[PDB]
């Protein structure tokens, strides 16, 4: 499909997309196109697309497990203009915050 | 002790024979480190070197060495410095071209007790040094023995962990939002095969007791944690005897004369934060210090980078670290290291004692290629849990992230299939908090500064001490070369800075491993001079000599690189001999 | 049954058994032909005609059991043509074929 | 029976402690192969302690000509690939093969 | 199938040490070189 063009994805892409969906279709297709049309452009820069956007593409099958979940406090004390009268004690991560 | 005009100035008189230009000449980088290593470092130390080896010959002993025939024997003459033939009318690094005249010696301080060549304090005298040193101090058991050097011996330990520690970079930011999957992983490496995890970096094995040594861990497992610190501890403990106290000068008090593990002014070889740095900074200020930062003079240095922010490939004077923990987070802090001494001290106590024990020389440092590390770093695949039904542990569930069906290659969950662990939701997918604390480019440093209050006259700075060390990159345990699932030299490739990891054998990760050249870093020690040189250096190859043939009891080692570890200038004697 | 019949087999008649069956028919005949009909062509060929044609028999009684296991995918490096941008790491095949 | 399997073979010894090595063997078996390697590769080192380092000539360099089995114009008596005889005749250019 | 040649002395570098006869290199002598080898070297626990 898309790898015949110059910088598409543009990390834009990738964040209307599964995380899982496109990781499958690399030994999907075979070859890439004949014109070196998309590598003109830097190979860097092409890889500053995917790799990018990527965090984007798993914060939507992360952002339909955030209502069943708990949100996470800080792991430091992270001094706050409200601490006083309450003293501040960090949370390492160790639960499994699935609601069953 | 110092009185050398009559050995300097009188030897521009006699001849001198032509040698390799390698080990004796040093020079600069400006361009990253994969080809500087792939392609310099190959055909021109296959030109420069295959004429006339030189300097590596420690087999001897002092009945050879003082025979009349011994090529050396002109060139050793007081204990307290290093001479040699090197290229003359040089005084700095310069070029990667090495200029043309008649040879010209060069001086330089032997630093420590122990660059006194092998067949002159035979090892014999430097392994019976210990049972004095550490006489009745802390031992430990012999099955974590038994644990960890299986785990450094090891020709099966997973990349998995390799890119692990490649993705943490220290900071506690992160550090602190994948903890189920870093025990889960411990337990899988450790329940599975009685092999301890993570004992590649004493960042994290200093990082690591305080919070997984309160319940997330078996008590043996952790345990064998706490021996490999307190026995560090314990050796830091052990030149708290060998110092006198009240001599407070220059900023560096008695504590730091004596042991180079104690000297800021000398750096870690592997610091991926600012500490040692602004340590040293202080001092120093009568020590003519200078850095180099990638070719450049001076340096630059954000708070935190984001994903936005990509740029791989850089070429300035940036030095990351992590992000401020509390406080102010907007154009305040120029730079504040993290904590307080205790770092910087003890982070390579580690690095120069205990690792050369296990490894015997079975260790060579790597940097990282990291444009496919982070990319192949954020695809990973988790299935979705329903918000009524619990989650699995078994792989035999069709929904458990291990399962037979949802294996897709070319993705990290496959990682784990190749490593036989555990995982689940809650465990892999709180592995994208890292847009937070992303490491860009592995980078390469020379620092430099001149000797401490000890050896400092008209006629000694001028013979500099130089370190050349590796940013944000990994030192690595022993390497395959005869695996095929995954590729040989893609990911990392061996920059060996330390004559502690300069094996010729994990040199055949670089594309280009020629066999004319392979016989020859077999003998030689494969190091770029930018990084680091044979004489010019703090640690040697003479030194390197009692960790490879030193054919220890595996407790001995440790306390002999202590002794080994004294200066031999001329105040460093007012506080050994009492 | 194809006992007297000159190379006719040839991988050309032994597909059709199954696995499970020809196992208990090549024990079941005894004898070759007074006339040696199934002999001229020498057994370094009745037997390398055979091998091949149990081994296509197996192999077309395994022309089932497909969509109750999963593929068969790389297990090497075998460098993808599309290895830019994406290291490609090869799969270890330990696991359960069993897909329900 | 407490036996180890694949020790008659080299290259079977070494297909194991690679690939079979993350953690699908028992421990107290697979270790043994993960010491026979060990030994073999202790063994080797020795040959370079009982040597002098950068004297070769002809070709065959210095453990070239003290240890007969590192020597590359050596055979080894099973031959699966074909990379040993290739590695004879690399060398040994000098010696009529 | 040997020709009807006349016997004949012929001569062979031995290639390696142990290619000198045991009456001459005795298997005492033989282990005890092997034994200054192994001298804090790597040794096979009785497990394995």
């Amino acid at each position: 499909r898309v790898v015949f063009d110059p910088s598409n994805p543009t990390t834009f892409s990738v964040e209307a997309i599964a995380a899982y969906t496109p990781v499958a279709l690399i030994r999907l297709l075979n070859a890439s196109g004949p014109l070196q049309p998309g590598h003109r452009v830097d190979i860097a820069d092409a890889r500053s697309i995917y790799t990018v956007g990527a965090a984007a593409s798993a914060a939507r099958a992360r952002a339909n497990h955030n209502a069943n979940t708990i949100r996470r406090t800080a792991m430091f004390a992270e001094t706050d203009p409200m601490t006083w009268l309450r003293p501040t004690v960090g949370l390492k991560r160790t639960f499994n915050p699935r609601i069953i | 002790l110092l009185d050398v005009e009559a050995t300097l100035v009188a030897l521009r008189q006699q001849h001198l024979d032509r040698q390799c230009y390698f080990g004796v000449y040093v020079a600069e980088g400006t361009e990253d480190t994969l080809d500087v290593q792939m392609g310099r470092f190959m055909e021109t130390w296959a030109d420069m070197m295959p004429h006339h080896p030189h300097w590596v010959n420690e087999h001897l002993t002092i009945l050879q060495f003082i025979a009349p025939s011994n090529p050396r024997l002109r060139f050793e003459l007081n204990p307290a410095f290093d001479f040699f033939v090197a290229p003359g009318d040089v005084d700095l690094p310069g070029p990667q071209r090495p200029p043309e005249a008649m040879p010209t010696v060069n001086a330089t301080l032997r630093i420590i007790n122990g660059n006194i060549p092998v067949p002159l304090c035979p090892i014999s005298f430097r392994d019976c040094r210990g049972t004095q040193l550490g006489l009745g101090r802390h031992t430990m058991t012999p099955a974590t023995i038994k644990a960890v050097k299986d785990t450094f011996e090891d020709r099966a330990y997973p990349t998995i962990f390799y890119m692990l520690e490649a993705v943490i970079h220290g900071n506690e930011r992160n550090f602190c939002a994948l903890l189920r999957l870093l025990t889960q992983c411990i337990r899988g490496y450790w329940e599975q095969s009685h092999r301890v995890a993570f004992v590649n970096n004493f960042h994290m094995l200093m990082y690591i007791t305080t919070y997984l040594g309160n319940g997330e861990l078996p008590e043996v497992c952790i345990n064998i944690y706490r021996d490999l610190l307190q026995h560090v501890r314990a050796l830091r403990q052990t030149i708290t005897d060998f110092t006198i106290q009240g001599e407070g000068h220059n900023g560096e008090t008695s504590e730091a004369l004596n042991n180079i593990l104690t000297d800021d002014t000398f750096i870690a070889p592997i610091l991926w934060d600012c500490d040692a740095l602004i340590y040293r900074d202080e001092a120093a200020r009568d020590r003519l210090p200078a850095i180099r930062v990638s070719g450049r003079n001076g340096y630059q240095a954000l708070h935190f980078v984001d994903m936005a922010g990509h740029n791989f490939q850089r070429r300035d004077n940036v030095l990351i670290h992590g992000r401020p923990v509390r406080g102010d987070t907007g154009q305040g802090i120029p730079i504040t290291p993290h904590h307080d001494r205790e770092w910087g001290i003890l982070s390579k106590i580690y690095y120069y004692i205990v690792i050369p024990a296990f490894s015997r020389g079975s260790c060579c440092t790597m940097g990282v290629r990291y444009d496919r590390l982070y990319p192949a770093l954020q695809a990973v695949i988790v299935p979705e849990i329903p918000a009524d039904e619990e989650a699995p542990t078994t792989p035999e569930d069709p929904r458990h992230p291990l399962h037979a069906h949802q294996l897709v290659p070319n993705s990290l969950n496959v990682y784990f299939h190749n490593a036989h662990l555990t995982v689940d939701g809650d465990a892999l997918l709180t592995l994208q908090e890292l847009m937070g604390d992303m490491a860009e480019r592995t980078t390469a440093i020379l620092v430099s500064s001149a000797p401490d209050a000890g050896a400092a006259t008209a006629t000694t700075r001028n013979m500099r001490i130089y370190d050349g060390a590796l940013y944000h990159g990994l030192i690595m345990m022993a390497y395959q070369a005869y695996d095929e699932t995954i590729a040989t030299g893609t990911f990392f490739y061996p920059v060996p800075v330390n004559p502690l990891f300069a094996c010729p054998e994990h040199l055949a990760s670089l594309r280009g491993m020629t066999n004319a050249r392979r016989v020859l870093a077999k003998m030689v020690p494969p190091i770029p001079p930018f990084l680091g040189a044979n004489h010019h250096a703090t640690i040697r190859q003479p030194v390197a000599y009692h960790v490879t043939h030193s054919k220890s009891d595996f407790n001995t080692l440790t306390y002999s690189l202590l002794g080994g570890y004294f200066k031999f200038t001329p105040i460093s004697l007012t506080h050994q001999l009492r």
